[PDB]
């Protein structure tokens, strides 16, 4: 149930940030707020101590959140007052998965045996966002050694295995 | 200089919200003076008890009044005291509220005089006085088959429109004039009509002047419903604790107490328990009917109508408030419709005074063999139904002609019910309905019609109306 | 655990302006709609039960004042609503318009007018929930309601004041007997409204007909809510008839209310707090479905000299199922009541109409309304038909003592063809007087059982003639006229009626 | 623009979710048409009914059909109204469902065609009837003993195996003989063989060309069986209101009515009231039938099987149809095995408009003095059992050969059976049959055989069965 | 849920030790009350199915004169003979066996044929065990 | 009898889907034969147990319950 | 564990042969099948369930085991000393969790005895 509020809250975000015009602005604030509380999470403790008041708790966001943006800064303090402090990094993390449909990239993690060289990267990134509609594609590769020699890529949630999956339908295909 | 917002309204129920810190505490009142700022507004004058703290500062409470005109951000007054309440002889011949305000139009209570809060622990363990003397009624069934105790609390259980009322107004007739101690009425959620009938009936027979009236009935909403019995249990509280003065406690349908819990309790927040009844109907009916004791100091002789829904004694409400009482009268549908008045069940009805010890070993054996006999023809409806009465065994013959007899003797005339009928009503003491159910029982009336015996004081009226009716 | 004031459009207009200071409005918009219930977020300066205006039109009422939305129930056809519709506060607490104006329509539980004559022209609104009269502001009841239903004010007579419960099964002739206690008040001082909840149309329609036949819609009121409506305008249609009986009541006027059915009217509160997830009991009706009709019906008082005089009298209905008295709303209904007449049966299917089960119907407070002539008369009506039935119960063959033999089966054979009305022809008190005073008495011992009906259907018509010193005796001095003269009456007609 | 988007699709409950602004009301009709773009997706046609609101501009539905194949995102058409079922001269004769599209195999109904919303609020208190018309059926045991109503609803509680379907079949035939009135069948939930059943025999009686049937058969999701007397109603609506004629419904086992709204509100999620019923029984059951009703133009009236669950008349299933019902018609199986056709049972038939403001004052006295025979004929059973047939009495003896001939009486030769006995049948009209009632109960037909009462029309043509034999 | 387990949980620990232990016990004595006579409602059937054995009172027995009033037929012990003193068995076998058949045999004794000398005996029998087996209230009788 | 028969088995120590799924599978098995033109008999041994493993399915994924917890 | 699957089962009924004249002649055990014992104490069931035990053991060479799942540890420890008496218990493996414990106890000591019995 608490992801659906956390996109119901990204897409508010989502959509002030689309009619304000400041995206950037909003979106790099938001990634190093999503970084800074993924950082450590005694702060989530802290803000949830029933001692402290609500005022309290409302200067102590003000003061060390206090160079972020105004709408981020509200939607926060809209986020304090809900009780809902407990779920602002998952909202964070689909605020930066829905800024990305309006920017057009997707972000894709390729799984290979060996570190591919970053022509061959671009290259399938380029054919895979002609193929998926993409205007640029975003590849993440992996260190994995378990590949027989290949690369498998995942486009969201739909992937290209290609790598033992010859062997596997070799030996499904033989019995 | 503390105040508080208005959060919620839902009915009955209105959530508060204070400063840090400044929480009343649970089970205080809290007022509201509203002044109507324009045209768009009500003037309100609205108090409300507390019954949760919810956290963030919030109060989850109970109006005691009609919430119609409650606005979101309407401050809230706090008065750091449960529901006060004049108590005294100041309250000695006056008409009362759920808040101890006076509603009988003579005047209004100054604000120096003495006010207890409604709420307070029970009497403890050692305080309380278990001695059981028998409270003399003039109700055949009352007085031979479940004798009332002289400071114990006392059970009217009945349907709709089955006897209660009028079995609680005779005995006020037959108790509450020669009581010589105080009494009080808290009808807590019955009609308004009976509230003045009542009323009246204490003015013109001169009663009143020794008896505090609360009424709550059941135009109120459900926090009033619930406080009313509280604050008629504190006015006599007053008089037994204070004075030392033996006190009558007359409560009509104390079921509108667990009733009106009842409708608050989803609104609480509370889950619905078996029945829709409220979670805590055991102990909300065990932190009322804890305060109603004989103490050391002074005795509280309680009489309290029980109604019972859908004619069903398995139900939570009635089937929790039997362990409070000492002695029980269980009203019946059926002896309500054969005509017997009082509708009472002589074997449903149980109490602690029938004992030899107690009520004399004379009255004991003839009480026993009373409810022998109807337990035997009771055993028999079934072959009288079927197969009917030409069966039985010549002895079975005679336990049902001398059981038709015995319910229909314990029915009797009233002073109450001279309205119904005409027939002017009556007064039996103990000993001459010992006397007549022993004859009954030996087989000295074995003569005279069955029809005879219906509506008779004492068994020389039944020969009376037997010449009468021509035998 | 999602609340429902959590959509994203509203969140984004929320963070719109937090900190900055924003004037609060007055207007809100839905957040759900469903089964004539809605939730609005904005309007906190409503209150609780205000009137709310859709923008569709529809009217509603607020319940619930929550934290961030409010509780809204749509009093009408919700169909036509939807989410982002704006909702408008009116500023008045559940307001009837009630007036004067108002006698001879046929009005909605809104006060509109559903018979298509035009506008109903009044200048004052009355709420539906409202303080009943205290324990200071009542009198009891002396003043009697002359039903015509001669079985009714013999038996289990209504004084004007008093709430009694008229119950039965379905089609017993709970209608009937309120059509003909209302076609009765011509002559008296009584404002009659009659609210129909849940019942159908054409028979409604053909109710207000068959007042308007007997001109009885020079002062009664029809307050209509079908069964076609919703449950929201099925609670609020007893609350319409009292706001507009009281009116009349607290200007010294005396008014009859009829529900047809309070039944209907507690299965559609059923409905609508079900739809609110309130948590059932027993026979999953909720826990305030007392209070429902007790907040009604205690609403009904005689009012005491110093608050002007008037009065409420209430007839509600409430229909078993099997002629069960022991089930949850009618004894409810039965513990806020002044008393009960149970229409039964197999008494209206063996003819006897109106069906009163005597046995089982009691007027507690009726006794002391009686006109000083009916008491005289009626004290040994009763308990003849009472021993008469529970004695035919078992001695259907076999020869019996002649006491028991024709001294009560006959004469009470005789009771129940005199008890026997054909609809919509109220009696008036001092015809019933005489009829029950020949039947007591003794002077229908001799006339068969066949011919009573036509002994009665002639004995009016005798009286209208000849006795116009008795019928004015007992409109005036309401007492029985000296014996010598009426026995004379009696005699003379009996001289006259040619038995068949 | 009111496109749609699939959110949730949990059985036949599915939310759609719409841009802000641009809801559908409730009631309303959504149409899902996917063409499968590739091998993995399936072809879907499949309507829903919008049912709430849910906030997040989302809208919670009820389906129609089967939701397999529905994916999560796929468009939604908004109707923009209810759902439009066909009415008009095009519906005669032809097999609906509850979405107004043709079942049989004829043809299709074009798009230019007239179509009416599916819900409609009920004619209002202006526009109904101020007095209360009989219906005349022509069947004598209907017209005599439980008469109808112009805007009635009447209960069968025969079952199978005593001849309702030829009650139906000749109510259809008479009316539309003489009143000239269409018939509407409206089969809710029932079984699809007996369906087939029912429609087949309606083509062999040739009933059909005037009547219009709808089935939305047991197969069939809740949402479709809540709403198919709905649509044989909307059907019946036309000739009321447009052609202003006396039109028949005919509802077989509205009880299938009761529980699948029963069964809809569960899928809901609403919290149920008692015996399992959903909170929204009697208003359900009155927005139902209340449209059921004679206004000024025309009138409606309706014929209604009725299941009686674990056969008791307390149960909130019957119990808040019987508060609707006008009559009942009672059939029996003793009286179809006796040789009686109908096998009305002419004691437990009551009416609310058997009354003499109603109806008048002959007909009651008539139609009360053959109950009253009837009831000491059916009481005296037991004595011929015990004491044989002579040494009653004269009276009863006379009262058993004066019930017999009003008992076989009751029989009549309908038109529906013509192509199973060959006899032409009788349209008999209400004066006549209490003429005849009354002839036989002086006894002026009392000494003619019992067999010539049998299966006769009226009381003049009983003399040519008697002058026959 | 666990509202059998919250019965149990407590009933298991009345227990008698072994000659290890200690060999002390602790028996115990529950009560439920019953509502209207409902031996088939909830927390009754939780409890008869953790005790050792019921001792069944009747209202019907409390008022035609069988004071304690111990439906015996109906009441079950499930250590029963164990329990008891030599002196006790021997003739408690026969008690039981001649009230039983004392209420076997009252079922044909409320109307109809009058039943013949040889049950009458065993009816007289038993109506003088009904007799023996009432006492007085706060009088309890030694074994012997 | 197995030379024209045909037997589906979810016994009771699978799960409640294949309980659930054994008469469908049963008529899609018969409708085969039945629109080739052959007579079928499908025999649905206790199908109260069907039912009570769709109660299953149906209350392990949060669905409101109707009478007897069905849905 | 997962049921033995279709094809690992018996084709035929097979009959128990206990030795006890009421269940050979008027109810047969299945040898692998699921009896039921309706009784309460007086009847002598811990003496059937001992000459069951006996018999089986005797006759068949077929171990039991005794699965008391949540049912009175004084008629545990009755049954348990019977156990010993009889002599008989070298035969059986008795698996107790009683109702003084909690119900995940109760829930797995069926199967554990069913794991000790396969
Ligand atoms: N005194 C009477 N004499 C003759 N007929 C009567 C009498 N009273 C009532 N009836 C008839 O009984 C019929 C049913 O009565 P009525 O409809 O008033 O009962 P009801 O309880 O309102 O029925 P429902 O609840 O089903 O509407 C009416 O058609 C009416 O004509
Ligand atoms: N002793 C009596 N004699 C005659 N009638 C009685 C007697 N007691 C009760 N009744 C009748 O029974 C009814 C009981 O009503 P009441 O007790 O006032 O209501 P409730 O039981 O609901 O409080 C009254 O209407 C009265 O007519
Ligand atoms: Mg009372
Ligand atoms: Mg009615």
């Amino acid at each position: 149930n608490q992801e659906v509020i956390a996109k119901r809250y990204a897409s508010a975000l989502f959509q002030i940030a689309l009619e304000q015009g400041q995206l950037d602005r909003i979106e790099e604030d938001v990634r190093a707020v999503r970084q800074a509380l993924a950082e450590n999470g005694e702060f989530l403790s802290l803000l949830s101590y029933p001692k402290l008041s609500l005022d309290q708790k409302k200067a102590l966001i003000a003061e060390a959140f206090a160079g972020v943006s105004t709408p981020v800064q509200n939607t926060l303090l809209l986020l304090l007052e809900r009780h809902r402090f407990g779920l602002v990094p998952e909202l964070a993390e689909q605020f930066l998965a829905l800024v990305d449909d309006a920017r057009g990239i997707a972000k894709a993690v390729a799984y290979s045996a060996r570190p591919l060289t970053d022509e061959e990267l671009r290259a399938l990134s380029d054919v895979f966002a002609q193929k998926v509609g993409k205007q640029t594609l975003e590849i993440e590769n992996i260190i994995d050694p378990e590949l027989i020699g290949g690369v498998r890529l995942r486009i969201g949630n739909r992937i290209y295995d290609g790598s033992v999956s010859g062997q596997l339908e070799r030996i499904r295909r033989q019995l | 200089m503390t105040r508080g917002r208005v959060i919620q309204v839902m009915g009955p129920v209105v959530d508060v919200k204070f400063e840090n810190g400044h929480l009343p505490a649970i089970y205080n009142a809290l007022k509201i003076q509203h002044k109507a700022r324009n045209e768009n507004e009500v003037d309100i004058d609205l108090t409300l008890e507390v019954a949760l703290h919810l956290g963030d500062d919030t109060v989850r409470t109970i109006a005691m009044a009609s919430t119609d005109g409650l606005i979101r951000g309407m401050e809230v007054i706090d008065t750091g005291a449960p529901i006060s309440v004049p108590v005294g002889e100041v309250t000695l011949g006056r008409v009362f509220n759920v808040l101890g305000e006076p509603i009988d139009l003579e005047g209004d209570i100054p604000a120096d005089a003495r006010r207890d809060p409604i709420h307070r622990p029970a009497p403890k363990f050692e305080e309380l006085a278990t001695e059981v003397e028998i409270l003399e009624t003039g109700i055949k069934v009352v007085d031979l088959l479940a004798p009332y105790i002289k400071g114990g609390k006392i059970g009217l259980f009945g349907g709709a429109g089955v006897g209660k009322t009028v079995l609680i107004q005779e005995l006020i007739h037959n108790i509450a004039q020669e009581h010589g101690g105080i009494s009080v009425f808290a009808g807590v959620g019955e009609r308004t009509r009976e509230g003045n009938d009542l009323y009246h009936e204490m003015k013109d027979s001169g009663v009143i002047s020794k008896t505090a009236m609360v009424f709550g009935q059941m135009n109120e909403p459900p926090g009033a419903r619930m406080r009313v019995a509280l604050t008629g249990l504190t006015m006599a509280e007053y008089f037994r604790d204070e004075q030392g003065q033996d006190v009558l406690l007359f409560i009509d349908n104390i079921f509108r107490f667990t009733q009106a819990g009842s409708e608050v309790s989803a609104l609480l927040g509370r889950m619905p328990s078996a029945v829709g009844y409220q979670p805590t109907l055991a102990t909300e009916m065990g932190q009322l009917q804890e305060r109603i004791t004989s103490t050391a100091k002074g005795s509280i002789t309680s009489i309290q109508a029980i109604y019972v829904p859908a004619d069903d004694y398995t139900d939570p409400a009635p089937a929790t408030t039997f362990s409070h009482l000492d002695a029980t009268t269980n009203l019946e549908r059926k002896l309500a419709e054969m005509g017997i008045y009082p509708a009472v069940d002589p074997l449903a009805s149980t109490s602690r005074a029938l004992a030899p010890e107690i009520v004399g070993e004379e009255h004991y054996q003839v009480a026993r063999k009373v409810q022998q006999t109807l337990q035997r023809y009771k055993e028999l409806q079934d072959i009288i139904a079927i197969l009917g009465m030409d069966e039985l065994s010549d002895e079975d013959k005679l336990v049902v002609h001398r059981a038709r007899r015995i319910q229909f003797f314990l029915s009797q005339n009233f002073h109450v019910a001279e309205q119904f009928t005409g027939q002017p009503g009556s007064y039996v003491p103990v000993k001459e309905t010992v006397r007549g159910f022993k004859e009954i029982l030996e087989g000295k009336y074995d003569h005279l019609p069955e029809d005879a015996f219906r509506l008779v004081g004492r068994i020389e009226e039944v020969v009376e109306k037997a010449k009468a009716m021509g035998v | 655990s999602i609340r429902a004031e959590e959509i994203s459009a509203l969140i984004k207009q929320q963070i719109e302006n937090y900190e900055s200071q924003i004037q609060v409005s007055d207007v809100g918009t839905v957040i759900q709609v469903g089964d004539g219930i809605a939730r609005a977020h904005g309007l906190d300066n409503v209150m609780s039960g205000e009137l709310v205006e859709f923008a569709n039109g529809v009217m509603g009422m607020a319940l619930n004042l929550e934290e961030n939305n409010v509780g809204i129930v749509i009093l009408g056809p919700y169909t036509g609503i939807k989410e982002g519709d704006e909702v408008r506060r009116t500023g008045r607490i559940m307001e009837v318009p009630v007036g004067e104006a108002l006698i001879g329509r046929v009005v909605n539980p809104l006060g509109q007018p559903v018979d298509g004559l035009g506008p109903v022209e009044t200048t004052e609104t009355r709420p539906i929930e409202s303080p009943a009269p205290g324990v200071m502001d009542r009198r009891s009841v002396h003043e009697p309601l002359q039903t015509g239903i001669k079985a009714i004010d013999a038996l289990v007579p209504i004084g004007r004041g008093q709430r009694e419960l008229i119950i039965g099964d379905r089609q017993t002739g709970k209608t009937s007997v309120a059509i003909d206690t209302i076609i009765n008040q011509k002559d008296q001082n009584m404002i009659s409204i009659y609210v129909a909840i849940g019942q159908k149309e054409s028979t409604v329609r053909t109710v207000v007909e068959t007042l308007r036949k007997h001109g009885a819609l020079d002062y009664t009121i029809v307050v209509t809510a079908s069964a076609s409506q919703p449950a929201p305008l099925l609670f609020l249609a007893p609350y319409a008839g009292v706001a507009m009986g009281e009116y009349f009541m607290y200007k010294g006027k005396h008014v009859l209310v009829v529900y047809d059915d309070l039944s209907k009217q507690a299965a559609a509160y059923r409905e609508l707090s079900l739809l609110l997830r309130r948590p059932p009991g027993r026979e999953a009706y909720p826990g305030d479905i007392f209070y429902l009709h007790s907040r009604l019906l205690e609403r009904a008082a005689k009012l005491s000299d110093a608050k002007g005089g008037g009065s409420l009298t209430a007839l509600p209905f409430v229909e078993t199922q099997a002629g069960d008295i022991s089930a949850y709303i009618p004894t409810n209904v039965i513990s806020i009541t002044d008393g009960q007449i149970f229409l039964q049966s197999d008494l209206f299917f063996s003819g006897v109409r109106p069906a009163i089960n005597a046995g089982l119907s009691v007027s507690r407070v009726g006794g002391a309304a009686q006109i000083k002539a009916m008491k005289k008369v009626a004290g040994t009506l009763r308990l003849d038909l009472a021993a008469y039935r529970e004695l035919e119960a078992f001695a259907q063959f076999g020869s019996d003592l002649d006491k028991a033999t024709q001294a009560k089966l006959a004469r009470g054979a005789r009771t129940v063809e005199v008890l026997k009305q054909d609809l919509h022809q109220p009696i008036p008190v001092e015809k019933q007087v005489l009829i029950i005073y020949a039947l007591t008495r003794g002077f229908l011992d001799d006339i068969p059982v066949e011919d009573v009906r036509r002994f009665e259907k002639e004995f009016y018509l005798f009286l209208d003639q000849n006795g116009q010193h008795l019928l004015e005796h007992i409109r005036t001095t309401k007492d029985l006229p000296n014996e010598d003269d009426l026995n004379k009456a009696i005699e003379a007609f009996k001289k006259t009626f040619v038995v068949s």
